[PDB]
């Protein structure tokens, strides 16, 4: 299975969606968007 | 054409190019009136940046805020002084590079 | 095979719209799901682009533009994924072709973004002239002029996918190594770093590098979650706070 | 005080404020859409043909910030340009540095809350409808996302216009400081661990594969028959003992040994060092790419 | 004899340790000892992880304690 | 510093234990086993708590930690450290010899 | 199996050294001298 | 089993208790309660 | 029956009786003695928590000290004032609520 990022994994036949890593990327990328934009005001 | 070596250069390097010497002029007379005015002078941060970008105007090079600095620092100094900015720092504002992409933070 | 007149013009509209609001970037008519399920429902191949959509959305879902920083380009991405998926048959079945091949036509996107933003500033340049002698008109019809160009940045590439008709298209798609599919996203799964490392740069200063490295190392802690180590910095952060308001 | 901007003006306004972002050129960001925003009230304010190029050159200058944040600024602008057409003595100065010092840090706020925290939400429960073959997904991401985005524009611009530079002198200040400080640390600990936990960099190539002793290994082949069997090889397995008579070693294995994610740190650490030099990060992302294939052709990764 | 000698070997090494400790150790230094002791109960994070904690915790002390 | 000696052997419930006599055969015999042992199900009968489980229950390595203090204490009493090296190898002899190491 | 430091064992009849643990032994021991080292100046 | 508090648990004609989860309840509260009386002060 | 009311009401609330006009005005005299104590005025906390007791005692209510710092805050002033109280501060030592349940630790 290839991983493409958020969670999402394709074979050679089917594309599909990990919901818990999809969360993670959803919350870390949140925190990190959150630090970054406050910190370079 | 000096577009598209902009853009290859945007697409390559920073700096790469001539540098037209008109941008340089405007940058090294905005400078020198900023470094001139009491309220800049007191501000120590946005007199060391102009300083930096003075330094590369004097030698046909513009400055590549990588770590994007100046722009806020400018924002600091306008809230700081009432909300008012003088016109050096207003055409000082786009005379840094700021880099042109990145990939996310997932 | 299909397309006719109608379906050509309509996707080369859609392709328009998705290009334009790549800069304008208020209707989000260029999001994955949005473009995918346009392009599906004037090629008439609805279910298939819509998942290739939802897909490729879940891929995209970080992809902003922050101050001169360019995202790589879910327009580009988008739309020509969904004409290469619609023209290679294999509706649903050929989701994982299109979905290989979008990232790196997401890369290309932002280069040609990159591109077409280098070249607005004669348009501003044009602009000032105009305002130095007043006139509206002038300004409105050269804004007006750069959201076409910028339009027309994504609806060339897909007039030239619609004209290298389905057969390079499908010869193409069968004909890609597996190898080449593995690496891409080998690399995919890298690229992250560049954005780390930019935010970083920014941010970076020898007073706030222990804490990047005691971040570091508590990752490694599996059983830790995101927001227990978001309230880890965050607690961290306002302990400091404390003690040097003092001092 | 005759002049003033009527409901029709400020609504044209809002609807032109969605071309903002419509040049978006590399040194003045958005100023050509701010300027275009703002014809029609220039239009209606000034007349005289030095009031209308003063005001065009006075609102040409650099402009940049979250694009949907950019009503209450419209509205203040809206709000000082009226007051200085009736003559009041706010003369070149004023609107720039209420510009300059809204722009920053309401993109700062308007970034997180937007590209971060509710585009992603949306986004996510839209490509889940959508993946699963239901229609609905795209149409509640246009839904709401346009909803929201124009509700809030009308809103905020209305309140800056009936605001007028008030909401600039009641706030800000020494505050922007420790909030930028303890952003920073809280950036720099979520990016290491997002540096430890999100950066794939992964090696496939074995170092070692030795062949262990009798008594480390299960040894199925003397194993007893039925439940007792396996309860003897899941309590082997339970006391360390391999599965295999070999004990495979990779060059991952011997990374981690370290410090897990080591290998994104040096990657990180080095695109670090490649976009101070000036090197573009374009370019840092096709190597990337590249590198990937090639390791992957050179069964490293 | 075999047995017992090994055993004793491994539990040598608490001399050396507490000739280092006694060296080094005041009443401002002793949480950060018992912090070390309690993180490497976690079998997870290695030596150079611990390490690198301890470098950090170092560093922050220094910082806010010069400002004072 | 590792202890042996148990301190309990219990003989635990009818529901807690695997009881393989009362077990499928073949492929999902080998399921039902692993499913049991994934619920946490005991491998055996017995559960048998050592004295170092009964130490670790407290905080691992509190052993090692007494020790250094101890060994801490003698060097500040100015006994010599070759003294303290011979005596430990003294006591992990004995402690083999006792059944407590 | 008894152990001698370092990631040492020896059997009855054969002697062997755990990578790993001889790894983990030399970064300690490296981390620790540098402490002691540095602070007895 | 019901879980009544302390390591205490109970089926339908037993009770026993867990002597580990009765050491941590101890430990547990003798440390708050320790902090809570001396914070209280 | 007050008594009964006073039960019913540590049962469910806390002021949802008529709180009694006596224990209101000593309360009122007591607060308004200690806060014209010089030692006391030099003690902030102890100001405040009394300044807070007395508004409360003004609309005919009992302060609910659910946090429990009165208390601790006069045994803190007795132990600075070399182990001496006044009396307004022992007569308002009963003066609070103090919550009248618990759970355990465990
Ligand atoms: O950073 C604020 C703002 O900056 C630029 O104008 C663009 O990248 C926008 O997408 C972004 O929201």
């Amino acid at each position: 299975a290839r991983s493409y990022g958020n969670g999402v994994y394709c074979n050679n036949k089917k594309c599909w969606v990990n919901r818990g890593e999809a969360t993670q990327s959803i919350i870390g990328g949140m925190i990190s968007g959150w630090a970054s934009g406050l910190a370079g005001m | 054409t000096s577009l598209y070596k902009k853009a290859g250069e945007n697409l390559y390097f920073q700096g790469s190019m001539k540098a037209d010497y008109k941008k340089i002029n405007s940058i090294l007379t905005y400078t020198s009136t900023a470094l001139k005015n009491p309220k800049i002078i007191k501000d120590k941060d946005l007199v060391v940046l102009l300083t930096i970008i003075q330094e590369e105007a004097k030698q046909n090079r513009i400055f590549y805020d990588y770590k994007r600095k100046f722009r806020p620092a400018v924002t600091r100094f306008t809230i700081d002084n009432n909300f008012e900015i003088p016109d050096c720092l207003v055409k000082l504002l786009s005379a840094v590079e700021t880099p042109k992409a990145w990939s996310g933070f997932s | 095979m299909d397309l006719n007149f109608i379906q050509v013009i309509l996707v080369i509209f859609v392709a328009f719209l998705a290009g334009v609001e790549g800069i304008l970037d208020q209707f989000h008519f260029h999001q994955p799901v949005i473009a995918c399920t346009l392009i599906g429902l004037v090629t008439g191949n609805l279910l298939p682009c819509l998942i290739l959509g939802g897909t490729l959305q879940m891929i995209a879902l970080g992809w902003a533009n922050v101050g001169a920083a360019v995202a790589p380009d879910a327009a580009l991405a988008s739309i020509a994924s969904a004409i290469i998926l619609v023209l290679g048959g294999q509706g649903k079945a050929g989701v994982t072709s299109a979905i290989a091949i979008a990232v790196p036509l997401a890369v290309a996107g932002l280069l040609l973004t990159i591109i077409v933003r280098t070249l607005a500033t004669g348009i501003v340049h044009i602009m000032d002239a105009a305002a130095k002698e007043g006139n509206f008109r002038k300004i409105e019809m050269w804004q007006y002029i750069a959201i076409i160009m910028q339009g027309v940045r994504i609806a060339i590439p897909a007039g030239l996918i619609l004209a290298i008709g389905a057969g390079p298209v499908k010869e193409m798609l069968t004909a890609m190594p597996v190898w080449l599919t593995d690496g891409l996203a080998i690399g995919g799964g890298m690229v992250v770093a560049v954005g780390y490392a930019m935010v970083i740069n920014m941010m970076a200063t020898k007073e706030v590098w222990p804490f990047f490295a005691i971040g570091f190392v508590l990752a490694t802690i599996s059983q830790l979650t995101l927001i227990g180590l978001g309230a880890i910095g965050i607690s961290l952060a306002l302990i400091y706070l404390a003690l040097s308001k003092q001092g | 005080e005759q002049l003033k901007l009527t409901k029709k003006d400020r609504i044209s306004v809002w609807l032109r404020s969605t071309f903002l972002q419509g040049s978006w050129n590399y040194e003045r960001m958005q100023n050509g859409g701010w300027a275009y925003t703002l014809i029609p009230a220039l239009k209606k304010l000034y007349k005289t043909k030095e009031d209308r190029s003063a005001a065009l050159v006075r609102h040409m200058e650099f402009f940049n910030t979250h694009p949907y944040v950019a009503a209450p600024i419209l509205g203040v602008t809206l709000a000082l340009e009226e007051e200085r057409a009736n003559g009041a003595p706010i003369d070149d100065v004023t609107i720039q540095g209420v510009k300059v010092g809204m722009m920053g840090p309401l993109a700062g706020i308007g970034d997180p809350v937007f590209w971060f925290t509710v585009k992603p939400i949306i986004g996510a429960l839209a490509a889940s409808l959508a993946m699963s073959g239901n229609i609905l997904g795209p149409i509640i991401y246009f839904v709401a996302w346009n909803a929201i985005r124009m509700a809030f524009t009308w809103y905020t611009q209305e309140f800056g216009y009936r605001a007028g530079s008030k909401i600039t002198e009641d706030l800000s200040g020494g505050i922007l400081q420790d909030i930028t400080k303890g952003a920073s640390i809280l950036g720099m600990f979520i990016l290491g661990s997002l540096v430890n936990r999100w950066v794939s960099v992964k090696f496939t190539p074995t170092v070692s594969s030795v062949k262990l002793d009798k008594g480390a290994f299960i040894d199925w082949d003397k194993l007893p028959s039925g439940a007792k069997g396996i309860q003897s090889a899941l309590q082997q397995q339970a006391q360390g003992l391999s599965l295999t008579d070999h004990k495979i070693t990779t060059l991952q294995d011997n990374l981690d040994s370290l410090i897990p994610g080591l290998a994104a740190l040096g990657l990180t650490l080095f695109c670090m060092w490649l976009l101070k030099k000036k090197v573009s990060p374009i370019v840092i992302i096709l190597g990337l790419f590249v590198v990937g294939i090639v390791f992957h052709l050179l069964h490293l990764m």
